[PDB]
C-alpha cells in the first residue's frame, strides 16, 4: 500500500532520465501501473500509452524486482512538473479505479 | 421411456438438408396475400420468350450496332452475310440471350429451338435470300453451290417481312473439355437488292431466337458471368 | 476526448457549512455491466499526494469518515461535505475513467475562513 | 480468287496502233462491265469508258471518242482495248477494272497496268 | 463536272470539294507505290470487306471528306476520290501522303 | 376504323391489337374491408380521355424516349386535378402509340412497358435527383439505350409487354397495362409503377436528309379511383 | 482443349421451379471480434457486439441471381456457425453467446450490455460453442404483399430524399454478443451466419444484369 520511488532529479536539456517505482505491501502481477495514461499491466504487458506523450514516454517493467520503470527521451525546459505512479486496479480486463497514490517526483 | 441409439451423421449441418426450424414469432399474422398480375412457377417460362441475338459478329463492332447486318445496293450476287454457330455456351451471337443466360446455371440442356428473322427495309425493296441448316456433322458451306443441297429456304422479303426457321435437336454438357460444330445457320445472298430512287439504299435485318415447349435443364451450378 | 469541467471555481466558506461543488461532464460515463458511473473523488492536502475519497460516485473508500457523501446523475457531479472542519483546505479533484485518455477536472481550492 | 491478267509493255512509232487485253478468270464472265483507265505518270486516273460483255454494247468518254476502240471476246474470257493514231501524249499505264452484279460502277478488283 | 482536292500533301481530314451535289455517290481509292489499287470506302460512308477500321468517311450534300484516326507504317500512300453521279467519271487530284 | 373513349376520339387506327400486360385487364379491386374503406370515388365517368402528349421528333441520330405513366398526366386535365387533394389512388392505363410515314422510309421501334424501372447514373457514385427523374409531360432520352441505363440488357429486354412497329408493315401499338404494384392503393405524387419507352433499334434513311417522322402517344387512364372525400357526418 | 461429346437423355422438369431454383444456404455475413490487449478501456469493452441489416443485397453471386424478378415472398431460416481461434495453452474454451433479432421499430442496443438485451418482447436465442448451431426462422415481415427488389420511387415526401429505397422493405437487424464477460485475451471467435429463402413466390420475371455492380444501394455501372 506503499509507492516509494525515486527521490528528485533535474537535468540539463538533451539529456535522456528513467524513473523507478518500487510497489510493496501488496501482490504484484494483479494490477495496472498507470502514470499520473499510460499502462503497463504488470504481466509481460506491453499497455497503452497517450497520444501526446506518446514518443515521449517509453517504459517496461521488472517481475522480479518489483519496479516500473520510465523512461523520457529529449528533455525540455516544460517538464518543471511532478511524475510518478499509481497503482490501478484491474479484474476482467477493463482498467478501473486509480487506488493509491505514488510519492512524488 | 423410448430407447435411443445415435446414428453416425448425428448433429452435422448439411446446407442442402429440409427441415423444420423453430419460428422467431409465434402468434405473428403475415399481410394476406394480393392478385400481383404475372406469377412466374417454372423457369422454362422464361427461355421461351423471344429474345434478339448479335447477328453482326465483326469485330470492333461497338454499341447497338451488333444486333443488325446491313445490306446494301453495291454488294455482290454470290457471299455470305453471317452464321450462327449453335454453342450457347460459347462466345458469339447466342451468348447474351435470354436462353444462353438461364441455361448457365444448369450443367446439362437438351431441346429444340426456334429463330426468328425480319427484314427492316422500306416498302418498295424486293431480294431474295438463302437459309441454310447444316447439322452437327457436316461443317459450314463456303460457297452458295454447296450450300443449297443441304436444307434451305428461298426468302424473298418483298412479299414477306419474317420467317420461321424450326432447328431440330440441340444438345450439350461441360465435360470436365468443350465440345464443338452443333450445327450451323448460314445466309447467302440470292440476287441483289433492288430500290427506287427515292428510298435509301442500305437496309436490315434482325434475328431472334426461343426455345420450344421441350426443352430442359438439369444440375444447377453456379454462373460464370459475374465472378 | 472527455472535457471534465467544475463549475463553482474554488469556492471560499467557513466552519461548520455544508458544502458541494459541481463537475461536468461532455458525455455519458455509465458503463453497461456495472450500471455504475465510473467517476473518483480524490483530496490533496498541500505538501503531499492526493488521496481516494469516493469512487463509482456512490461507494465511500475504506478508511474514510462518514461526513464524505456525495451523489448526482447525469453529466453534472457533486460530493457533499457534512461538516466543514478547519483541517479540510484541499483542491478537491473529480476524475473519469471510462474512457482513454482519462482527463481530470478543473481543481477546486477550498479556502477557510 | 479473282485474278485480272495484263499483258506486258511494249511501245509504237506516232502514227501507228496498238492493242492490249485484259484476260479474266476466276468469276462468272458476261455478267459484270469491263472499265478501263489511264494513268499519265504523274498526275491522277481518267476514265476511258467500257464494253458491256453480254450484249457488246459501249459507251466512250468524250475526250477518248476517236483514240480507242473497246471489244470483248466470250470464248477466250478476254477484254481488249485498240487505240489509233498514237502521239506523244499517248504514253501512259493503262488499267482494266471489274464494275458491280447491279451496274453500280465500284472497283473492287484491278488489273496491274500496261506501259505504253 | 469538276472536282477539287484540298490538300496537295500532308506530312490527316483531307477533303474534296465538287462543282455540283452528287447525292453521296462517292468512293476512296488508295494506291501504293507498287501499283496495286483498291478501294477503302464507299457511298461516302461505308467500309469496304478487308480494310482496317481506323479509317472512317463524313458526308455532307456536296462536300466530302476522309478521317483517319491514327497513322500506321504502310498507311503512307496517295488518296483519290470518285465521283459517279453521271457519265464521265471525275477523279480527284490526290494527296501524296 | 377508330376508337372512342368518353369525349376524345381517335379515328387514326389502322387495325385494332389489344396487348395485355400480363394476360389480365385494369378491374377495380375486391374485398377492401380493411384498406382505407372511406367510400372510394370511382370517378370512371370523368377520367377517361385520350390525353393526347406532344410530337416527338425521330431522325437517323435519335437515341429513344422514356415515359412515366403516373409521373406524365400528373399536371393535365381531370386525371391531373384529381391527383391533387385525393391522397391514394389505383388505375390502369392504354396507351397507343403511332407515327406516320410514306412507302419510301424504312426502320423499326421497339414500344416496351417496364415495371418499376429504377435508373441509374453513368459512371458516378451519386443516386439521381428529384429532377433527373420526375420530368413530366415531356418525358427524357436514353443517354446508353444498350443497356437500358441501368446495366440490364436490351437484347433481353423484350420479357416485358412489348410490340413492334416495323415501318415496312405497320405504324401503330396498343398495350393495355393493370395495377402492377405490391399495396392495393399507392401515393400518386413519389411512386412510378410503370415506364413507357420507345427505342429505335434500326435507324432510319432514306436518299435526301432524315426525316422528321413525328412518334404522337395517347394515354387513358382506364379504371381510376380515389379514395372517398365527401363522407356524411 | 480436347473437344468431347456424349448424348444426352433426360426426363422431367422439376430442377427448373422458383422454389428450387432460389434455395441452398448461401453465405451471408461473416465477422470476427478479437482480443489482442491485457488491459483495455471501459469504453472499447462496451462494443464487443456487432449488427447486420437483413437486407441481403450483399454478396452480388446472389443479388445477381435475385435480381431476375421484381417481388418475392419468402422466409429467412437464419443458421448461426461459431468456431475458436490463438492469437502456453492450446485448447479452446466452451462460451455461450446470444443472438436477439431486432425487428422494425424496436430500438437496437447500442451498448453490449443494455436493457434493450434483456427485453421479453423480443426473440433471443442462447447457444453454446460444443453444441449444433443454432437455428431460427423468420417469417414475412414486410407490410405490403410482396418485397419489392426494384422500386421506382422516392421515400419520403420531400426533395432531400433517397432514390430507390422502400421504408416498408426492410426486415429488422439482429445483434450477436458473448455473454461471459471475462475478455479471453488470447483468442478469436468467428461468427458466419447462413440465409435459406425458402416457401418462395416471385412475380414479373426481369432480363439479367450484364455489367459489374458499382455500389450497394443503386444500379450506377
Amino acid at each position: 500500500v506503499q509507492l516509494q520511488q525515486s527521490g528528485a532529479e533535474l537535468v540539463r536539456p538533451g539529456v535522456s532520465v528513467k524513473i523507478s517505482c518500487k510497489g510493496s505491501g501488496y501482490i504484484f502481477t494483479d494490477y495496472v501501473m498507470h502514470w499520473v495514461i499510460g499502462v503497463i499491466s504488470t504481466y509481460y504487458g506491453d499497455g497503452s500509452y497517450n497520444q501526446k506523450f506518446k514518443g515521449k514516454a517509453t517504459m517496461t517493467v521488472d517481475k522480479s524486482s518489483s519496479t516500473a520503470y520510465m523512461e523520457l527521451a529529449r528533455l525540455t525546459s516544460e517538464d518543471s512538473a511532478i511524475y510518478y505512479c499509481v497503482r490501478g486496479e484491474n479484474y476482467y480486463g477493463v482498467s478501473g479505479t486509480m487506488d493509491y497514490w505514488g510519492q512524488g517526483t | 421411456g423410448v430407447p435411443t441409439y445415435l446414428l453416425p451423421g448425428s448433429g452435422q449441418f448439411l446446407t442442402t438438408d429440409d427441415h423444420s426450424s423453430a419460428p422467431a414469432l409465434p402468434c405473428f399474422n403475415p399481410t394476406p396475400e394480393m392478385h400481383i398480375p404475372g406469377q412466374v412457377r417454372n423457369m422454362l417460362e422464361v427461355v421461351q420468350v423471344e429474345s434478339m441475338m448479335e447477328i453482326n459478329n465483326t469485330e470492333s463492332a461497338v454499341g447497338m450496332e451488333r444486333l443488325k447486318v446491313d445490306i446494301s445496293a453495291l454488294t455482290d450476287v454470290d457471299q455470305l452475310l453471317f452464321n450462327i454457330p449453335l454453342d450457347i455456351q460459347l462466345d458469339g451471337p447466342l451468348r447474351n440471350t435470354l436462353v444462353g443466360n438461364i441455361s448457365r446455371y444448369y450443367t446439362h440442356w437438351s431441346g429444340s429451338l426456334e429463330m426468328t428473322f425480319m427484314f427492316c427495309g422500306s416498302f418498295m425493296a424486293t431480294g431474295k435470300l438463302i437459309l441454310c441448316y447444316t447439322p452437327p456433322g457436316g461443317s459450314c458451306p463456303t460457297t452458295r453451290e454447296t450450300a443449297m443441297l443441304g436444307t434451305h429456304i428461298v426468302w424473298d422479303f418483298g412479299l414477306q417481312s419474317s420467317v420461321t426457321l424450326i432447328i431440330p435437336w440441340i444438345s450439350g454438357s461441360h465435360y470436365r473439355s468443350t465440345n464443338a460444330n452443333v450445327g450451323y445457320v448460314t445466309c447467302f445472298m440470292q440476287t441483289n437488292l433492288i430500290v427506287p430512287s427515292e428510298s435509301s439504299d442500305t437496309c436490315s435485318l434482325i434475328g431472334f431466337i426461343a426455345a420450344k415447349d421441350d426443352f430442359s435443364l438439369r444440375l444447377m451450378r453456379d454462373s460464370p458471368d459475374i465472378g | 476526448d472527455i472535457v471534465m469541467s467544475q463549475s463553482p471555481s474554488s469556492l471560499a466558506v467557513s466552519v461548520g457549512e455544508k458544502v458541494t461543488m459541481s463537475c461536468k461532464s461532455s458525455q455519458s460515463l455509465l458503463y453497461s455491466n456495472n450500471q455504475k458511473n465510473y467517476l473518483a473523488w480524490y483530496q490533496q492536502k498541500p505538501g503531499q499526494s492526493p488521496q481516494l475519497l469516493i469512487y463509482w460516485a456512490s461507494t465511500r473508500e475504506s478508511g474514510v469518515p462518514d461526513r464524505f457523501t456525495g451523489s448526482e446523475s447525469g453529466t453534472d457531479f457533486t460530493l457533499t461535505i457534512s461538516s466543514v472542519k478547519a483541517e479540510d483546505l484541499a483542491v478537491f479533484y473529480c476524475q473519469q475513467y471510462y474512457n482513454y485518455p482519462w482527463t481530470f477536472g478543473g481543481g477546486t481550492k477550498l479556502e477557510i475562513k | 480468287q479473282v485474278q485480272l491478267q495484263q499483258s506486258g509493255t511494249e511501245l509504237a512509232k506516232p502514227g501507228a496502233s496498238v492493242k492490249m487485253s485484259c484476260k479474266a478468270s476466276g468469276y462468272t464472265f458476261t455478267n459484270y462491265w469491263m472499265h478501263w483507265f489511264k494513268q499519265r505518270p504523274g498526275q491522277g486516273l481518267e476514265w476511258i469508258g467500257y464494253v458491256n460483255p453480254n450484249t457488246d454494247y459501249t459507251d466512250y468518254n468524250h475526250k477518248f471518242k476517236d483514240k480507242a476502240t473497246l471489244t470483248a471476246d466470250k470464248s477466250s474470257s478476254t477484254a481488249y482495248m485498240q487505240l489509233s493514231s498514237l502521239t506523244s501524249e499517248d504514253s501512259a499505264v493503262y488499267f482494266c477494272a471489274r464494275g458491280t452484279f447491279g451496274n453500280y460502277a465500284s472497283f473492287a478488283y484491278w488489273g496491274q497496268g500496261t506501259l505504253v | 463536272i469538276q472536282m477539287i482536292q484540298s490538300p496537295s500533301s500532308m506530312f490527316v481530314s483531307l477533303s474534296c470539294r465538287a462543282s455540283q451535289d452528287i447525292r453521296g455517290n462517292l468512293d476512296w481509292y488508295q494506291q501504293k507505290p507498287g501499283g496495286t489499287i483498291k478501294l477503302l470506302i464507299y457511298s461516302t460512308s461505308n467500309l469496304n470487306s478487308g480494310v482496317p477500321s481506323r479509317f472512317s468517311g463524313s458526308g455532307s450534300g456536296s462536300d466530302y471528306s476522309l478521317t483517319i484516326s491514327s497513322l500506321e507504317s504502310e498507311d503512307f500512300a496517295d488518296y483519290y476520290c470518285l465521283q459517279r453521279n453521271a457519265y464521265p467519271l471525275t477523279f480527284g487530284g490526290g494527296t501524296k501522303l | 376504323l377508330q376508337l372512342k373513349l368518353g369525349n376524345s376520339a381517335i379515328v387514326t387506327q389502322e387495325a385494332a391489337n389489344y396487348c395485355c400486360a400480363y394476360g389480365e385487364w385494369p378491374n377495380y379491386l375486391p374485398d377492401h374491408e380493411a384498406v382505407a374503406i372511406d367510400k372510394p370515388t370511382q370517378p370512371e365517368t370523368a377520367t377517361d380521355r385520350f390525353y393526347t402528349l406532344k410530337s416527338v421528333k425521330w431522325e437517323t441520330g435519335s437515341t429513344g424516349w422514356w415515359w412515366k405513366l403516373p409521373d406524365a398526366l400528373n399536371n393535365i386535365g381531370m386525371f391531373g386535378q384529381n391527383v391533387q387533394h385525393h391522397y391514394l389512388y389505383r388505375s390502369g392505363f392504354l396507351i397507343h402509340v403511332q407515327c406516320n410515314a410514306t412507302k419510301f422510309h424504312q426502320g423499326a421501334l421497339l414500344v416496351v412497358a417496364i415495371p418499376e424501372h429504377q435508373r441509374g447514373a453513368h459512371n458516378t457514385n451519386t443516386s439521381p435527383g428529384f429532377d433527373d427523374i420526375m420530368k413530366g409531360e415531356e418525358g427524357g432520352t436514353f443517354n446508353h439505350p444498350y443497356v437500358l441505363d441501368d446495366g440490364t440488357s436490351l437484347a433481353c429486354a423484350t420479357i416485358f409487354p412489348h410490340q413492334w412497329i416495323n415501318l415496312r408493315t405497320n405504324n401503330s401499338a396498343t398495350i393495355v397495362l393493370p395495377w402492377m404494384n405490391a399495396a392495393p392503393m399507392d401515393f400518386p405524387l413519389r411512386h412510378n409503377q410503370w415506364t413507357l419507352a420507345i427505342i429505335p433499334v434500326v435507324p432510319l434513311g432514306t436518299r435526301t436528309t432524315s426525316s422528321m417522322v413525328p412518334i404522337t402517344v395517347s394515354i387513358a387512364p382506364m379504371c381510376c379511383e380515389f379514395n372517398g372525400l365527401r363522407h356524411a357526418i | 482443349a480436347i473437344q468431347t461429346r456424349t448424348v444426352i437423355n433426360q426426363h422431367g422438369v422439376s430442377e427448373t421451379l422458383v422454389e428450387n431454383f432460389l434455395s441452398r444456404a448461401a453465405l451471408v455475413s461473416k465477422r470476427s471480434f478479437e482480443y489482442k490487449d491485457h488491459t483495455s478501456s471501459a469504453a472499447q469493452a462496451d462494443k464487443n457486439f456487432f449488427k447486420w441489416t437483413i437486407n441481403t443485397r450483399s454478396f452480388v453471386q446472389l443479388r445477381r441471381k435475385l435480381e431476375l424478378f421484381t417481388y418475392l415472398r419468402f422466409d429467412a431460416e437464419i443458421t448461426i456457425l461459431t468456431t475458436v481461434a490463438v492469437n502456453t495453452y492450446v485448447g479452446l474454451p466452451d462460451l455461450t453467446l446470444q443472438a436477439m433479432f431486432v425487428p422494425t421499430g424496436a430500438l437496437t442496443p447500442e451498448k453490449q450490455d443494455s436493457f434493450h438485451w434483456q427485453s421479453g418482447s423480443n426473440a433471443s436465442v442462447f447457444f453454446k460453442i460444443s453444441d449444433p448451431p443454432a437455428r431460427i426462422t423468420i417469417p414475412f415481415m414486410c407490410i405490403n404483399s410482396a418485397y419489392s427488389v426494384f422500386y421506382d420511387g422516392f421515400a419520403g415526401f420531400e426533395k432531400n430524399g433517397l432514390y430507390g429505397i422502400n421504408p416498408a422493405d426492410t426486415i429488422g437487424n439482429l445483434c450477436v454478443r458473448i455473454v461471459n464477460e471475462h475478455q479471453p485475451v488470447g483468442f478469436t471467435v468467428t461468427v458466419r451466419v447462413y440465409m435459406k429463402p425458402k416457401h418462395i413466390k416471385a412475380w414479373a420475371p426481369r432480363p439479367p444484369r450484364t455489367l459489374p455492380y458499382m455500389s450497394i444501394a443503386n444500379a450506377n455501372y
